[PDB]
């Protein structure tokens, strides 16, 4: 029940509750030992690690991997695959994640939830890598970015426009020859917003005060 | 050796005792008056708290004919310790008006009685000055500014007059006829600003006069003073460009804040006027319907 | 509903988006029309993040999209805007204008206001990312003639609604990035002037009395 | 209280801009090609 | 380098001027200023795309008699400016200086 | 409306139509002087939305005549405050510059000074009116 | 008056204006008078290519002091 509640919760992209459910299921399956207890423990380990990954927390992933009994007997090549995906997400390298997925596919395309989630994970990793390569640049060339990421110019341009519209990095794309001017985040000083809210409140105070003055008139 | 000469704090009692001493011994012109500056030390901020008279004597002659009683210092020390053991000798003061020749020489006499480096306190007892009439001068040894033998000379320290609970009460009572207790905040801050500007002008004029003296060779050439002046010139910012734009944008923001605050004040005055008119109308109605 | 009626759409967006979950007031209107109004306001006001979490993924709308042609058209327009489907955006906008705004009551009086701002929103979305877009490329993307696009875009620039300057000699639509400090200062000056005039009038009224 | 008889009353024998309408632009001539 | 900075003045410089005044090639001026900054002579910052070496506070030098007159005149001008500003400030706000 | 659109034909039509009503209010003399402002605002519209615009297109969008008249009007306009632009005779293009950021100069100083003056005098008369009920208290 | 008004207008708008076009812009008739008029306005005539080239209150201090005075005088 806990395992499948976590499974259904993962479809809602909420992972803290999913992580709690998966950890309880893993403890329950680790206590007893039947013929199918090992398989259930491995599957729930995969599910908890998958749920943990999309909310970063890579150090905690390492801690769970280095937990003694988890890596004593419950350690397996599938958990190796998932930890490789974890470290690829840590390094924020789409090439590393793609290599890990292609090499260790047998442990990851199965458990349909894992693959359906890993599609969005791939999108997130693409965005993160496009964020990392852009950080040390001001006027990077689109061709160089495509070479580094290994993607195509059109797809890179579309993804860049999508992230710019979502305000992930405050650069401005240009069609001159493939330049990607990168600008620091704007300031929008809080003093003026506070002053405007003050002005509205004082307007309302003026109307109320004049209403109070009706008895005087 | 203790380096405690960063800050000097004087209670008003020491200074007023200095003035009383000067007016008591009937010192005429050119006759300096000297006493001891009992206080507490061994911290960064040297603090002067109590003083007493000394039988200092000197003829206006060869600087080595100065006379001062040795037994009096220890005799006062014993009685003051009996009264309060928390006040220890931390040097001496002279009744101004400015540093004399024997100041370095006589300071060594107080070396044994004092524990740290003895403290000199100049007191403008006849009040020719405009700022604080007190300044500290700790005798320290440093290399000559002319590239010659290291000299043990005096160093000026920033002296601030500050009172404790015991003496603040008396100071506030005594001058409770001239101090403007109403004053106002912004007005007093602006007055302080103007006083600081006038002090800057006075110090600038003094420096100009000293340079005018040195070009005529009435004084020798000190390379340390000239180097400090050149550093002052180097540190002078150029405004009349990026700094100008930053200052302008900050001033504009700051004026906008001022505008908002004035608007708030005006609306507060509006409510006060409305309430006062309401109360006046109620008072008029009260008198009218109670008379009739 | 009242806020949506009198040209506000700001509070209306929030309250209608919230009310999609708890709507027991069937005596005002059917649930389908409430969904239509909420989708319209959410599209018209919300930013590219709020659209992703309030109008395009809401299960209440997801279960009801395939139930009414008006809802289908509005949802298609919203998903076209969010998915950068700039090719068919204008025909979808015309279909929504024909099927969702004029037939209703609280929206038909605002048929012009909603349509004008939709073009502004799509132009802002297109010109936020690019900085030296060509007029020919823009016209091809929107499936319109270049001259018509220039005529349409010449209305949002003078009022400083959009952010660009049209270089007609070459066709470049080079972008201009403003500083929010300037706009905030102008807004504050205007609001202060209004409040001060109001206060002076009220004070003149009350001091004579 | 003044009647302002010098200035006679003239005899006769949520909104800002948006006084023009775009109409049906369509522009299907682009779709023709 | 130090004497040319102190004579030609100018908070900026150029690679060609340093090369001509130090006889080094225009490619070794950079290392020269590296040594100069590291040893504490100056506190500037290099710029190679456009050779515009920027200079800030320079190591002090013993001041001769002639320099006193210029510094004295600059002092006089500064003091006169300060006095004028003080006079204007005092005259304008005499109603609140209490 | 005619001024906001900056169209001389509509302005002329309105002036001719309501001439009697405009003179009966003794404002027709003032209103005919609006003709220059129509040109000024038209040039402002076609200069805020065109970084580099051909002179022929300026003439067409202004409903006017051969290049010389447009050149004269533009040269008049740029030195009359509005249109911080620049005309180059090479190929008929008015390469207008950007607008200087107003929050970098002394104009906000003047605006805020006027506002502070008004608020302070308002509070002063407010207090002087409030003071009488203090005796009436 | 028309010519000097046009000269004032042109002094700020055109940069690097050829004199041949100036001759017709200023409504003149012959080049010599155009050159004389340009010399009167002190425009350089380099290769017939005219290059035009070309109290209220103390800021901060006066305003701040006056605000302080207005605040404290009424008190």
């Amino acid at each position: 029940l806990d395992l499948m509640s976590g499974i259904l919760h993962c479809e809602d992209k909420d992972y803290k509750t999913a992580f709690s459910y998966f950890f309880e299921s893993f403890e329950s399956y680790h206590n007893l030992t039947t013929h199918n207890s090992y398989e259930k423990a491995c599957q729930v380990l995969k599910y908890m690690l998958l749920s943990k990954i999309m909310l970063n927390l890579i150090d905690d992933v390492k801690n769970i991997l280095n937990a003694k009994y988890t890596k004593e007997t419950y350690q397996s090549r599938g958990i190796d695959a998932m930890k490789a995906v974890a470290e690829a997400y840590n390094n924020r390298s789409l090439l590393d994640f793609n290599t890990a997925l292609k090499q260790y596919e047998k442990e990851l395309m199965g458990d349909e939830l894992t693959r359906s989630h890993f599609n969005a994970l791939y999108d997130t990793l693409l965005e993160s890598n496009l964020c990392k390569i852009i950080e040390p640049f001001e006027c990077v060339e689109i061709s160089h970015i495509s070479k580094i990421i290994g993607l195509d110019t059109q797809q890179v341009e579309g993804k860049l426009s999508q992230m710019i519209l979502d305000k992930i990095f405050y650069g401005v794309l240009d069609q001159g020859n493939g330049w990607l001017y990168v600008y620091e985040t704007p300031n929008q000083d809080a003093t003026y917003d506070s002053a405007l809210e003050l002005v509205g409140q004082l307007n309302k105070v003026v109307d109320q005060l004049f209403e109070k003055a009706s008895v005087l008139y | 050796m203790s380096l405690q000469h960063e800050k000097v704090t004087i209670a008003p009692l020491v200074l007023l005792s200095a003035l009383d001493h000067y007016e008591r011994t009937q010192t005429k012109e050119n006759k300096r008056c000297v006493g001891v500056i009992l206080g507490d030390a061994n911290s960064s901020t040297i603090r002067v708290t109590n003083s007493f008279a000394l039988p200092f004597e000197e003829d206006e002659k060869n600087s080595d004919v100065w006379f001062l009683d040795h037994n009096y210092i220890e005799n006062m020390n014993e009685m003051c310790k009996k009264i309060n053991a928390k006040e220890k000798l931390i040097g001496w003061y002279h009744s101004g008006p400015k540093l004399r020749a024997s100041d370095l020489k006589i300071n060594e006499l107080f070396k044994k009685y004092t524990q740290n480096n003895p403290l000199l306190l100049i007191v403008d007892v006849k009040q020719q000055g405009v700022g604080l009439p007190t300044d500290a001068y700790v005798a320290i040894e440093q290399v000559k500014d002319d590239g010659t033998s290291t000299e043990k000379t005096f160093l000026h320290l920033p002296c601030t007059i500050e009172a404790e609970e015991a003496e603040e009460i008396g100071v506030e009572h005594l001058l409770r006829d001239v101090r403007d207790q109403a004053a106002g905040g912004l007005s007093i801050r602006l007055t302080n600003q103007l006083k600081s500007l006038k002090g800057l002008q006075s110090k600038l004029k003094d420096v100009v006069e000293y340079l005018d003296k040195v070009i005529n060779k009435e004084l020798p050439i000190n390379h340390t003073i000239l180097g400090k002046l050149q550093d002052v010139f180097n540190l002078l910012p150029n405004l009349g460009n990026n700094l100008q734009k930053a200052l302008t944008v900050k001033t504009n923001d700051e004026l906008m804040v001022i505008y908002i605050s004035n608007l708030v004040r005006s609306i507060i005055a509006f409510d006060d006027l409305i309430e006062n008119k309401i109360q006046n109308k109620k008072i008029q109605e009260q008198r009218v319907k109670d008379k009739q | 509903i009242h806020c949506l009626a009198v040209r506000n759409f700001k509070e209306a967006a929030k309250l209608l988006v919230d009310s999609l979950a708890t709507f027991t007031s069937i005596e005002l209107t059917s649930y389908e029309s409430i969904a239509t109004y909420a989708s319209v306001t959410g599209l018209f006001t919300l930013e590219r993040t709020d659209l992703k979490s309030k109008v395009i993924d809401s299960p209440e709308l997801l279960s009801l999209i395939s139930t009414t042609a008006a809802l289908q058209s509005i949802s298609s327009l919203t998903i076209s805007l969010y998915a950068s489907d700039y090719a068919s955006y204008f025909p979808y906008l015309l279909e929504t204008y024909a099927n969702v705004l004029i037939p209703c009551k609280y929206l038909n009086r605002h048929a012009d206001f909603f349509v004008r701002e939709m073009r502004r929103k799509v132009y802002a979305q297109l010109l936020e990312s690019y900085k030296t877009l060509s007029l020919k490329s823009m016209a091809s993307a929107f499936g319109v003639s270049v001259a018509f696009l220039d005529n349409d875009l010449g209305k949002f620039i003078p009022n400083k609604q959009l952010n660009c300057v049209i270089d007609r000699v070459n066709g470049i639509v080079e972008t201009n990035r403003p500083d929010n400090k300037n706009a905030q200062y102008h807004l504050l000056v205007k609001q202060g002037d209004g409040l001060l005039t109001k206060l002076q009038k009220y004070g003149a009224a009350v001091r004579l009395t | 209280d003044d009647e302002f008889e010098d200035f006679p009353i003239d005899t006769w024998a949520e909104n800002w801009d948006d006084v023009e309408v775009d109409d049906d632009f369509t522009n299907e001539l682009k779709a023709e090609l | 380098l130090i004497e040319t900075v102190f004579v030609k003045n100018i908070r900026m410089l150029s690679f060609e001027d340093i090369s001509k005044a130090t006889h080094l090639p225009k490619d070794n001026v950079e290392h020269l200023v590296m040594r100069a900054i590291s040893l504490g002579l100056l506190k500037g910052s290099i710029d190679q795309v456009n050779e515009l070496v920027t200079i800030s506070w320079v190591q002090p030098r013993i001041i001769s008699g002639d320099q006193i007159t210029k510094m004295k005149d600059r002092l006089v001008e500064w003091n006169d400016q300060v006095e004028k500003l003080g006079k204007k400030m005092e005259a304008r706000g005499q109603s609140i200086w209490v | 409306k005619a001024v906001k659109l900056g169209d001389l034909k509509k302005f002329t039509s309105t002036i001719t139509k309501y001439k009697q009503l405009l003179l009966k209010d003794d404002t027709y003399q003032l209103c005919v002087r609006l003709r220059s402002n129509v040109i000024k605002t038209g040039i402002r519209i076609i200069s805020l939305t065109y970084k580099k615009i051909s002179l022929r297109d300026i003439c067409l969008k202004l409903n006017l005549d051969s290049e010389q008249t447009v050149e004269y009007m533009v040269s008049r306009a740029i030195r009359d405050g509005v249109i911080e632009a620049k005309i180059n005779h090479e190929d008929g293009f008015i390469e207008t510059t950007e607008l200087l950021n107003i929050y970098d100069s002394e104009d906000p100083q003047q605006v805020f000074d006027e506002r502070i003056k008004f608020a302070n005098q308002l509070h002063d008369e407010y207090l002087v009116s409030m003071r009488y009920p203090e005796d009436k208290k | 008056a028309i010519r000097d008004e046009i000269a004032k207008n042109t002094e700020l708008s055109y940069d690097f204006l050829p004199l041949s076009n100036i001759k017709a812009l200023l409504f003149f008739n012959n080049e010599k008078e155009t050159e004389k008029f340009a010399l009167e306005r002190n425009w350089p005539i380099v290769n017939s290519k005219v290059y035009f080239n070309n109290d209220q209150k103390t800021n901060i201090i006066e305003k701040a002091m006056d605000y302080a005075i207005s605040i404290e005088n009424i008190v």
